[PDB]
């Protein structure tokens, strides 16, 4: 089909009161055949976490380029990016090629260091701020995942509470897709501490 | 004269543009790198004070490259600007392409070439900046470097750039010791600039420091530019006032 | 989605939907459909919406900019003729459909414009998915001369009106009231025909019923030397 | 041979062009800024030059974004080409990498780059005047800022510059204080500028504005709170009476 | 003038800036190579001037070309460093055309060929 | 002084300023003609001295009033190859703005852009500046009655009511005199007919000399439409002052 | 003063330029040539000079297409230029309006060729007199090229080192000429009078004269050698 | 006249002048006698071509050229520098003739022309034109001539005149304009532009000079461009040789 | 058409490739070599489209080499299948479409350990253990994963790919007319002839 859904991979991220999850698969695929269980899609550049959910060699070079871009933008300002900042540097990379576009789809998370208001937001092919502050989904399981997590999800959770809400979210969505699953990673971002926590799942 | 062009020799075989742009350097103040084994002390002096200057809230002759690499400047600064700037997206392309920070001896390599280019070509004027490079890579360590007008580079275990150059590498190689601590060349520093500047009592605040010290984590490198109420504590320390 | 522009005797009534979809998901229940250009000029965003946030911006630079180099107000024609000429060249592949609605010193104004670049000029438009379905309700009451009062009235009832028969629409109505020699007042979440139904139980789970292989800590912060 | 182009160099160093340069500057009128810890205050004269010359079509205050304007002292024409530049990279360069307007140190430095291209070059001359630009961010706070002919920039508590700068240096000097507000900055601003020229002084012929708080009033719209209103604000020609009233 | 620029043919023939560039030599350290009949000793007088400079990180006189063919250089160093690099560069690429190394010959021709266009311009001084 | 610096303009003097942009001051005064421009209250009216040197000329082409655009005027003293090129940009540059921006173009944005463009002339050595004052004219949109003048500096500044020319002192000093003792900075004359009566009263005064109508052109703008004024046209002016 | 004629963009108070009266005097300094015609033939009679006589002459007649041809007077750099320009001119003239290229139209873009470089800064005027002969339409032309780009439409010229004694041979035999029609012969007789008085401690060789024609039958033809020993 | 300001047409003089542009006019005194007349239903061209010796062939040099089919142009000056501009006009003509389907208004004409003068003295490396043109035609908003010097500056003008002879030839248009107030029909006018030449010739009796003369006229060629040629300019010879003696 | 395979021990990495060349419906050469060294520690095994696989296998061979001359010391393996990355990425976004999956198995010097990288035809790198691409990956990523143990010696590993080579013959309908073997060690690379 779409070259996107072809490689597969989901990403979800999420909020509660004072946190922030993202979460992801570690299955690459090409086409039908697995080629890797064990490939992680979340990156981050300094606290601001980026997911890019697509195809495979779109999503490792603009892991390359996002932090090709923050790291210049660090130095400049003697600072680290913001969340509410990098939304739109996200924006304006996507809509510099509108018609050989690269195909992804890439979800912010993070929380504010100039008023600890927690972040996320949501993208497309060729790019947009896409805001919430509920949930935001990608993927090949993307329409599974976005009914899957809105009945789960519950506003003003505790950031361990909120591991059981997105972890159960991806997991079950995740199971039921062919080019999604393969074991996961989830990044519980509360203010200054960052827990990763490695599921183990069954196999798909 | 053969001052005319710059792409054009003199009869004696020297390069008149050339030593005229090293003469702009001992217009601007003194930077000392010293590299010792457990660390690099990078130094700066600021040439311009005023009490109304603001000059405890900025960092400008301190310039972080990328995450592991830092300059000290020596020279004009519209000068210095135009090639830090450059230097710092080049460092960092080959972050990105190789994935794996720059080594330290590529990227003033890279830097010097341009330097020689606006020499050999075109109608442009050379630039009369010197940089003292500090950074850490893998293959050599610590290492440091510093950078001519000319466009060309050596290595170095102290040097200094500046004005009155001369009388404060006497200083440096008179008072050096082959191992060194991280402690004693900072301590170093200060007592040359404090001598070549005649600014006597030599404040915090006429003062730029940064360190570069691997002693956060291990196999990782931390690259602390002093701070200036920093700077006031280690003059006590040193005696200074 | 789904635009609504109405004129009145003091100003112009700009409204849209809060639904963003993408596909036959909703993407996001709530999330404005009204962009911004200058402080007075408005619009709202229809068709693929990547290229209407997009275009607004850009365009919506150069419009801030000829208000500071004029020493003037932006006009409204100027935001229109920059779209109209900006897509022009692009030949509908960015595929950008605009209400811009606005207030000056030289009355109110309202246009649309199109992906191909085609301008509409009436004293009611629409445009959008439930372009058809907002039409009804605005036709059999639009009046000639209307108030503040009862134009915000006629908005509001035909995008809510678009919201039952247009499946595509949903969510909140968003209002921007733009008066002559006023603030643009912005009411966004005016009306609300979307009050989240609550849910028979509380899908909370006990703490340790996800399985954990392991755990770690990644640092987001500086190292120290200290 | 030493003087006489950007290109060429002396056996003393620097360049004839940046020493002729600083010396535009000075021809220019008095202009000044006072930091305070809230605050700070930007000021301009107009010197009309004939009663028929309006006071208003000269804009010696100019906001480069609305939350940094500038002033300048030197060559009135030069200035106005840089401030259309000024504006024009301050969305080009960091607006669309940034979306949003820029914190004071990036476009003091994005302002001073196109100084520094201005000398770079050899047969272009560099720009007839030295600009203070004075601005607000929340990362950096309130700040205040000179960029000289050069191509480099210096950050400062207060400065003056321009005909009356020996003047109003030892005026600024002895009257700071450590901590002040934004209201007592405009009357040492307006006692300062009156060093310069007597007699001619009054709010119409001094131009005054600030990048104080905000003001939701001039922001052009309401109901959105995230958003805050312009930093910056031109104080009118009754406003600068009322607190000239009050010296 | 008439040694204002290379684009002056002097009345003699001679062209000034070559003149001039040949007087730079002089400055540099002093080169010797030597054959024999199973080798070639390429050595270099390394210049010191204190014992705070580094000979661990810092350049050599001597630069591998390729892995067969080797240069020294006298000069100005940073001259030289360009000259250095353009002529690496070309060794790799002879293999990109053809798929043989780099002969020795064809090396020399070429680093005096990318100075005598240099020489050739009169905007550009070799 | 001579070296660098009156033979280029990307040569600073020891002054701070050029020297041959200031050259341009002094060639502004070559062509021997005085404008008054004064404004009414919702017309702007502007007089310049037609200058007939031999009868071997055609005198209505003998001309330094311009038809800009719509509702723009210029007129420029100084050299005529600068005139021309000055004035086709302009013309050009109106024509421009529509397309961009919309509307019709106000007198002040003219003048803005006329001025960035004579500060690019100087900061370039590749051309030298141009040798013409530009004073532009219209009644704007909304801002009604305007005079600006635009030096080939780029210095630019607005006025009351403006006059320019190797005489420019004397009807300066009679303006001041004019408009401080009624204490208006307008004209109160609310037709736009008597200003241009107004505006021939006071260039007589000013010079010393009477003019007949092979001596003045006279253009006008007024709110929404510009037009210059032919000799017979001139004529019923002439006529009123010379028997009021 | 001169101090002026190191640039061509720069004019004497005098209303000259200096360069383009030096380019002038460069034909001179060169070889030797002698244009006239008749109203069904047209003739150029060139000096071929030899740096030794080991040296074995210099080509001075350039063929440029079947109808029309050229000699040269002054530097040969130059003459090879402006030639190779006027061939391209001939050639498309041919293909794509299928004519032989008037000589007056040929001559007057030549005009206009010059004054390419004369305006610019870099180039010169160049440093060559030509004399264009051809045959079109509106029968036999002779045209003198200058440096300067004046053209002149003539019945008889001669440029190059003292040329003026040709063109006292030719003015006082003006009437002469035009009336010999159909025979080449005897405007070449005429030809090589012209060209003796135009010597000076020279007498002709079989390899000095070079003789171009070109008429209303006879394409343009260059004698040569043993072509111009019938007419020694 | 003071060292410096001349070298380079864009370097100013204290004076206000630009010595550059002001050797630009001296430049077309030497140059051959022009004139141009204006007609209330034509204009006529002249002009004064020097034949060098008696080698010349009559009758087949020409300072007159066209432009379109209904402008004439005639060049005093440098003869070639001449010629550009004149290729130049006609590229002017031929790119308004493309757009707007029409032949080109005089004062359309007379403006491009003046800025491709005027561009060439506001360059460094460019070099000022050293030609005037008389020019002019007739066209659809009556008849017009324009003189063009060398600076980038025009005006339109009843009689003109420029060139060796040109104050013999602006003294004799002035008095052409006292006897005729109505300013001379087209036929006459011919006929008269001979005699003025002729006069002209008083400060170039050196050498001869051919009399060409061509004309536009409304009512004499239908607004079109075309020589005098043939019994008609020999009326005009016969003329202009019985008033002279 | 065409296998290449990849296992990596604990001091070593074995890339094997197929011998035929098929253009048209005729074998080429039944023994040809289809393997090129970036490095003196560092080897690309590739396979894909036609004269493309050359082209662009001796395109990275220049460059890598350019860059280990330079600095005097050869680049990682990390570095190394990086840049081929960087590579495929601007190709497939080119006017020229490069169809050429490699494998890039080195020895990393200042890490002590082997690290094999599958990079695609797209242009993504992720390090396995096992990897290939085209339709070998289609058998063996199955078979080594069941037989392999975290640790293995370099004598079971070998065994272990003529294992797999036995089941290609099997169930793969092409023939690559036996298969080469180099081995990348930490002592260079070295031909060992196998089936």
């Amino acid at each position: 089909s779409d070259p996107s859904s072809i490689n597969g991979g989901i990403v979800v991220a999420m909020t509660g009161k004072d946190c922030v999850a993202i979460a992801c698969d570690l299955r690459l695929g090409s086409q039908s055949l697995g080629v890797s269980n064990k490939f992680e899609k979340i990156f981050h550049y300094g606290h601001v976490f980026l997911g890019i959910t697509g195809l495979a060699t779109d999503v490792t070079t603009l892991n390359e380029m996002f932090r090709y871009k923050t790291n210049l933008y660090k130095l400049k300002e003697e600072r680290a990016i913001e969340p509410e900042t990098f939304t739109q540097l996200v924006s304006s990379s996507l809509y510099e090629r509108r018609f050989g576009p690269y195909f992804v789809g890439p979800v912010v998370a993070g929380i504010n260091s100039k008023s600890g208001k927690p972040f996320i937001a949501g993208f497309d092919l060729i790019g947009c701020i896409d805001e919430a502050k509920d949930f935001i989904v990608s993927g090949t399981a993307s329409d599974q995942l976005f009914g899957m997590c809105e009945s789960l999800y519950e506003p003003n959770l505790e950031p361990e509470d909120l591991f059981e809400t997105i972890s159960q979210a991806l997991l079950n969505a995740a199971d039921r897709d062919a080019l999604s699953g393969w074991g996961a990673v989830v990044y519980i971002i509360k203010k200054d501490e960052v827990v990763k926590r490695y599921l183990k799942m069954r196999q798909d | 004269r053969y001052d005319s062009r710059t792409t054009i020799f003199s009869p004696e075989g020297r390069l008149y543009q050339v030593e005229y742009a090293l003469e702009s350097i001992s217009h601007a103040g003194t930077a000392i790198g010293i590299m010792a084994s457990d660390g690099i002390v990078l130094a700066a002096e600021r040439k311009v004070t005023s009490t109304l200057l603001e000059q405890d809230t900025s960092t400008e002759k301190l310039y972080k490259l990328n995450d592991k690499i830092a300059v000290a400047v020596a020279g004009l600064t519209a000068d210095a600007e135009i090639l830090i700037n450059t230097a710092r997206i080049h460092a960092q392309n080959y972050l990105k392409t190789y994935n794996e920070d720059i080594p330290v001896e590529i990227l003033v390599r890279r830097l010097s070439d341009i330097k020689q280019g606006y020499t050999q070509h075109g109608g442009l004027r050379p630039f009369g900046v010197s940089f003292i490079y500090a950074g850490y890579d893998d293959r050599y360590g610590y290492q440091l470097y510093t950078s001519n007008p000319s466009g060309n580079y050596t290595g170095w275990k102290a040097i200094s750039v500046g004005a009155n150059t001369s009388a404060a590498q006497t200083l440096l190689q008179m008072d050096y010791k082959d191992d060194m601590k991280v402690d004693d060349a900072i301590e170093l520093a200060l007592k040359t600039l404090s001598k070549t500047t005649d600014s006597s009592a030599l404040t915090y605040d006429r003062l730029e420091f940064a360190t570069i010290r691997k002693g956060a984590n291990d196999g990782e490198v931390y690259q602390k530019i002093f701070k200036p109420q920093e700077i006031k504590d280690i003059l006590v320390k040193t005696g200074i006032t | 989605t789904t635009i609504v522009g109405v004129k009145f005797n003091n100003g112009v009534v700009i409204a849209a939907d809060t639904r963003s979809t993408q596909g036959p998901i909703v993407a996001d229940k709530n999330c404005a459909k009204l962009h911004r250009i200058s402080p007075k000029i408005w619009c709202a965003g229809a068709g693929t919406a990547a290229d209407t946030e997009a275009v607004t911006q850009l365009i919506g630079s150069n419009i801030e900019l000829h208000s500071l180099y004029t020493s003037r107000e932006p006009r409204v024609v100027s935001a229109l003729q920059m779209l109209k000429q900006h897509l022009f060249k692009y030949q509908g592949h960015i595929g950008a459909y605009l209400i811009v609605a606005g207030v000056d010193p030289t009355g109110s104004h309202l246009f649309s414009i199109h992906a191909h670049g085609s301008t509409d000029v009436g004293y009611y438009l629409s445009l959008g998915s439930g372009s058809l379905a907002a039409m009804a309700v605005l036709e059999s009451h639009w009046k000639q001369d209307l108030t503040k009062e009862e134009a915000i009235k006629l908005a509001s009832d035909a995008i809510q009106a678009g919201i039952w028969n247009d499946l595509g629409s949903g969510s909140n109505v968003d209002v921007c009231v733009m008066e002559i020699g006023k603030d643009a007042e912005y009411l966004r979440n005016y009306l609300t025909p979307n009050v989240r139904e609550e849910k028979q139980k509380s899908y909370k789970f006990p703490r340790g019923t996800t399985a954990v292989l392991k755990e770690s800590i990644v640092n987001i912060c500086d190292i120290q030397e200290e | 041979r030493y003087s006489f182009s950007l290109t060429t160099f002396s056996p003393s160093g620097k360049l004839g062009q940046i020493d002729y340069a600083l010396t535009a500057v000075k021809q220019g009128v008095t202009s000044l800024g006072i930091k305070a810890t809230n605050g700070v205050v930007i000021a301009t004269e107009k010197k009309s030059s004939s009663p028929l010359a309006m006071s208003e079509t000269l804009s010696k205050v100019s906001l480069l974004t609305p939350d940094i304007g500038a002033v300048y002292s030197g060559m009135g024409p030069d200035y106005r080409v840089l401030v259309d530049k000024s504006r024009k990279v301050a969305h080009t360069s960091y607006k669309r990498i940034y979306g949003e307007y820029p914190p004071t140190k990036l476009l003091v430095s994005e302002v001073a780059k196109i100084m520094q291209e201005a000398t770079q070059s050899g047969g272009v001359r560099p720009f007839g005047v030295s600009l203070l630009i004075a601005g607000h961010d929340e990362f950096n706070g309130f700040s205040l800022y000179q960029v000289d002919p050069s191509g480099s920039y210096f950050p400062w508590k207060a400065t003056a510059i321009g005909k009356g700068s020996v003047a109003a240096k030892t005026f600024l000097e002895k009257r700071w204080n450590d901590e002040l507000e934004l209201e007592d900055a405009i009357h040492i601003a307006l006692l300062t500028l009156k060093e310069s020229v007597e007699g001619e002084f009054n709010g119409d012929t001094i131009e005054l504005a600030i990048i104080g708080d905000e003001n939701p009033d001039l922001l052009g719209y309401t109901g959105i709170p995230t958003d805050k209103g312009p930093r910056f604000r031109k104080l009118t020609s009754q406003e600068i009476n009322d607190r000239l009233e009050a010296l | 003038g008439y040694d204002r620029a290379l684009s002056i043919f002097s009345p003699d023939g001679h062209i000034f800036q070559v003149e001039y560039a040949l007087e730079a030599v002089k400055r540099g350290t002093c080169a010797v190579g030597v054959k024999g009949k199973n080798c070639v000793v390429l050595g270099c007088e390394r210049r010191s001037t204190l014992k705070l400079q580094d000979t661990r990180i810092t350049p050599s006189k001597v630069s591998k070309i390729d892995s067969h063919v080797v240069l020294s250089f006298s000069g100005l160093n940073a001259d030289s460093r360009i000259l250095i690099e353009k002529a690496r560069v070309e060794a790799q690429s002879h293999r990109l055309t053809l798929e043989d190394p780099v002969t020795v010959e064809y090396l020399t021709r070429y680093v005096a060929g990318v100075q005598q266009r240099y020489t050739q311009s009169g905007g550009v001084r070799p | 002084s001579a070296a660098g610096y009156d033979r280029h303009i990307t040569i600073f003097s020891p002054e701070g300023r050029l020297y041959q942009v200031e050259y341009a001051f002094k060639a502004t005064n070559q062509t021997n003609i005085n404008s008054l421009a004064v404004r009414g209250k919702d017309c702007t009216v502007v007089i310049s001295q037609k200058k007939v040197p031999d009868k071997l000329l055609d005198p209505t082409t003998v001309s330094y009033i311009f038809c800009i655009s719509r509702t723009i005027g210029m007129v420029v003293n100084g050299p005529i190859p600068d005139a021309r090129n000055a004035a086709l940009r302009a013309k050009a540059e109106a024509a421009e703005f529509r397309y961009k921006y919309g509307y019709d173009m106000p007198c002040d944005v003219l003048a803005k852009r006329m001025a960035n463009l004579s500060q690019i002339y100087t900061q370039r050595a590749y051309m030298r500046p141009l040798g013409v004052i530009l004073t532009f004219v219209s009644v704007d949109e909304e801002l009604g009655p305007s005079i600006y003048k635009t030096d080939p500096a780029g210095y630019y500044v607005g006025y009351k009511a403006t006059a320019t020319g190797p005489k420019q002192q004397e009807i300066t000093t009679n303006l001041e005199n004019h408009f401080k003792k009624s204490k208006i900075d307008h004209i109160n004359e609310e037709s736009w007919e008597k200003v241009v009566e107004f505006a021939i009263t006071h260039m007589i005064d000013a010079l010393g000399t009477e003019f007949s109508k092979n001596d003045l052109e006279v253009g006008v703008a007024t709110k929404d439409k510009f037009f210059t004024l032919s000799a017979e046209n001139i004529e019923e002016r002439l006529v009123a002052i010379a028997e009021q | 003063r001169n101090n002026y004629d190191g640039d061509t963009v720069t004019f004497s108070p005098t209303g000259r330029l200096f360069q383009v009266e030096y380019a002038l005097e460069a034909i001179k300094q060169g070889s030797v040539t002698v244009g006239l015609r008749s109203n069904t033939h047209a003739v150029l009679v060139a000096l071929k000079r030899n740096a030794d006589e080991l040296s074995s002459y210099q080509k001075k007649i350039i063929k440029c297409d079947e109808h029309m041809g050229l000699s040269l007077a002054g530097l040969a750099p130059d003459a090879r230029v402006l030639s190779n320009y006027l061939r391209q001119q001939c050639n498309y003239s041919s293909l794509v309006f299928n004519r032989k290229l008037a000589v007056e139209r040929a001559g007057h873009l030549l005009c206009d060729k010059a004054q390419k470089n004369t305006q610019s800064y870099g180039g010169r005027p160049y440093g060559v007199g030509l004399l264009i002969i051809g045959y079109d339409k509106s029968g036999a032309h002779l045209l003198e090229f200058q440096p300067s780009g004046n053209v002149t439409e003539l019945y008889g010229t001669a440029i190059g080192a003292r040329s003026q004694g040709a063109k006292t041979y030719l003015e006082r035999t003006l009437d002469t000429f035009i009336k010999i029609d159909g025979n080449p012969d005897e405007l070449i007789k005429a030809g090589v009078e012209a060209i003796s008085q135009s010597l000076r401690d020279e007498s002709l060789t079989v390899d000095n004269l070079s003789i171009a024609i070109v008429g209303k039958d006879t394409p343009f033809t260059i004698y040569d050698g043993e072509a111009v020993a019938k007419y020694i | 006249i003071g060292t410096g300001y001349d070298l380079s047409n864009s370097v100013f003089s204290p004076d206000g002048r630009n010595f550059q542009v002001e050797y630009a006019v001296k430049a077309v005194e030497n140059g051959t006698t022009s004139i141009g007349i204006k007609c209330n239903d034509g204009v006529v061209f002249a002009v004064e071509k020097l034949i060098t010796s008696k080698l010349l062939v009559p009758q087949k040099n020409v300072k007159i050229q066209v432009v379109d089919r209904h402008i004439g142009c005639v060049y005093s000056g440098l003869i070639p520098d001449g010629r550009h501009l004149v290729n130049r006009g006609r590229e002017e003509a031929a790119s308004f003739k493309k757009l707007y389907k029409t032949p080109i208004p005089i004062p359309a004409f007379a403006d491009r022309l003046g800025q491709y003068v005027q561009a060439h003295t506001l360059y460094n490396s460019v070099r000022p034109f050293g030609v005037s043109t008389i020019f002019g035609g007739v066209d659809k908003n009556g008849a017009h001539l324009y003189m063009l010097e060398p600076s980038g500056s025009y005006w339109g003008y009843k009689g003109a005149a420029t060139g060796k002879g040109r104050q013999s030839a602006k003294a004799e248009l002035e008095k052409l304009v006292d006897h005729h107030p109505e300013g001379l029909s087209a036929r006459e006018a011919v006929k008269q532009a001979a005699k003025i030449i002729y006069l002209a010739h008083e400060d170039n009796k050196e050498k001869d000079f051919e009399l060409e003369i061509s004309w536009c006229s409304l009512s004499e060629t239908n607004g079109l461009h075309k020589f005098v040629k043939g019994d008609l300019l020999q009326e005009a010879i016969d003329f202009a040789q019985k008033e002279i003696n | 058409m065409d296998i290449i395979l990849g296992i990596r021990v604990q001091d070593s990495v074995i890339l094997a490739s197929s011998k035929a060349v098929t253009r048209g419906i005729s074998v080429l050469k039944d023994s040809d070599d289809k393997t090129r060294q970036l490095s003196p520690h560092t080897l690309m095994s590739f396979a894909g489209e036609a004269g493309d696989t050359v082209q662009f296998a001796e395109y990275i061979q220049a460059n890598i080499q350019l860059y280990s001359i330079r600095e005097d010391y050869e680049l990682s393996p990390q570095a190394v299948s990086s840049f081929v990355r960087q590579e495929l990425a601007k190709s497939i976004r080119s006017r020229r479409p490069y169809q050429v999956n490699v494998l890039i198995g080195g020895y990393d010097k200042k890490k002590n350990k082997p690290e094999l990288y599958q990079i695609d035809y797209l242009g993504t790198k992720v390090e396995l253990p096992y990897g290939a691409h085209g339709y070998s990956g289609f058998y063996t990523f199955s078979l080594l994963d069941h037989h392999y143990r975290p640790d293995m010696t370099t004598e079971e590993g070998l065994d272990l790919l003529k294992l797999c080579v036995q089941e290609l013959e099997k169930r793969m309908p092409m023939d690559f007319k036996g298969v080469i073997v180099k081995i990348v060690d930490k002592d260079g690379i070295r031909q060992v002839d196998d089936f």
